[PDB]
């Protein structure tokens, strides 16, 4: 299980808006404010396969991960979607058993009640 | 997201249902020497025709035969897909209705028209896919609803 | 007789007679022998059955990850999302027994 | 996500039976041999 964290705040004077954002601030923990637009649709993920053999009767298994995960870096090495273990038997998938997470991103525009007299706006965005 | 894979029900009002038309799901061969029927399964969205043979005759010799295809002896399957909207009385106080797609196969075709409220009982499925190319973290999936069995209110 | 072997002899059945001065040490060749990418995690098998044309040889280990040989999407979008914008690659010669 | 396709066959029709005498149906002539031999008074490759 996971447990995460929060960290409400009072922040450090890393209140800034997206306008000052950039870019000696990088890899730090920043507090950003502003509109939402342009909220995209909502996708599930997938993170772990089971597999039914036939005819032997084991289930199977396998793993997948990304860059958006926990805040590390990693040796990235893929993994192909299995079919056809050794020794060669068909592997029919499986669905119900297969874990799914939900993913979804979106952007930020500064305040218009902050902003300078026009000009126009710079973005950034956000995983959710 | 948590429901892919079971057997679920929704209702709301359907949209854009759109015509009929011949989805194919196994293609028949001749091969013209060997005498064989080559059959080929086809699961994707586009498929591909192939080339000599694959039997146990015209194969393991040295003049393999060249093969072409026959509509008399496939099997198809009706294919239909549309949307639901949201019912517009279950929604919060603050919000837009959203949709959800449905394929239909089968022989309940033509039973699906527009402007209504229905209460479709389906099963709830993933078919790959992702949008734009620079958007794609892996391995995004972008569900769909297959229908079961459709009761239509009113 | 083993004097007169001309070269219009060659591949074809001749028979001979003669007197055996030593024999070698046992030695293994291979008949099935299934491998696996070190890189893209595949498998496959290989069966070989002719197993004499002492230096050429019978067969090698093939020289590409071999999945990008592939007629499902899925597997092809897993094998294109190895890396970010570029296609990925076992190569070279990545294959272990 | 889904899993992989399937090719296979059956026989149905001759068929263009000259026959040409090729990398098949000399194989017939072997399965003629090994059964349907016998010398005389007794086939000899079956038993062994």
């Amino acid at each position: 299980h996971p447990w995460k964290l929060s960290f409400k705040g009072s922040f450090g004077a890393h209140a800034l808006s997206p306008r000052t954002l950039t870019a000696q601030h990088l890899n730090k923990l920043v507090s950003v404010e502003g509109i939402v637009t342009k909220t995209s649709l909502v996708r599930p993920k997938l993170i772990r396969s089971v597999h039914y053999a036939a005819k032997t009767g084991r289930f199977h298994y396998r793993d997948y991960t990304d860059a958006t995960t926990t805040l590390t870096t990693r040796i990235p090495t893929p993994a192909i979607y299995p079919t056809e273990d050794t020794e060669g038997n068909k592997l029919t998938t499986e669905y119900g058993y297969s874990t799914f997470i939900d993913h979804q991103r979106i952007t930020v525009q500064e305040m218009p009640e902050m902003a300078p007299a026009g000009q126009l706006p710079r973005s950034i965005d956000v995983i959710l | 997201g948590d429901f892919l894979g079971q057997l679920i029900t929704v209702r709301g009002i359907i949209t854009r249902v759109s015509d009929v038309k011949p989805a194919v799901e196994v293609i028949a061969y001749t091969c013209d020497q060997c005498g064989y029927e080559v059959f080929q399964e086809v699961n994707s969205r586009t498929f591909t025709p192939l080339s000599e043979c694959t039997s146990e005759e015209c194969s393991q010799n040295q003049t393999k035969g060249q093969l072409f295809m026959s509509t008399r002896a496939s099997k198809f399957s009706a294919f239909q897909e549309c949307k639901i909207q949201e019912l517009s009385q279950q929604v919060p106080v603050g919000h837009i209705p959203r949709s959800l797609n449905i394929h239909v196969n089968g022989t309940l075709v033509r039973s699906l028209s527009p402007g209504d409220i229905v209460d479709v009982t389906g099963i709830f499925l993933p078919a790959p896919y992702t949008g734009f190319k620079a958007l794609k973290a892996g391995l995004l999936t972008e569900t769909y609803l297959e229908a079961q069995f459709v009761r239509q209110h009113k | 007789p083993l004097r007169d072997l001309d070269s219009e002899h060659v591949s074809k059945i001749v028979r001979l007679s003669g007197i055996i001065i030593s024999t070698s040490v046992l030695s293994s060749r291979a008949t099935y022998l299934s491998i696996m990418c070190r890189n893209c995690r595949h498998t496959t098998s290989i069966t070989i059955n002719n197993f004499n044309s002492i230096t050429g040889n019978t067969v090698s280990l093939p020289r590409s990850c071999l999945s990008t040989i592939e007629s499902e999407s899925s597997m092809a979008n897993e094998s294109n999302i190895g890396d970010e914008s570029t296609k990925k690659n076992c190569g070279p010669d990545p294959y272990i027994i | 996500s889904f899993d992989r396709p399937e090719i296979y066959s059956a026989p149905v029709l001759q068929g263009e039976s000259p026959n040409d005498d090729d990398n098949t149906e000399i194989i017939k002539s072997f399965k003629n041999f090994i059964l349907e031999f016998r010398l005389d008074s007794q086939f000899i490759y079956r038993d062994q």
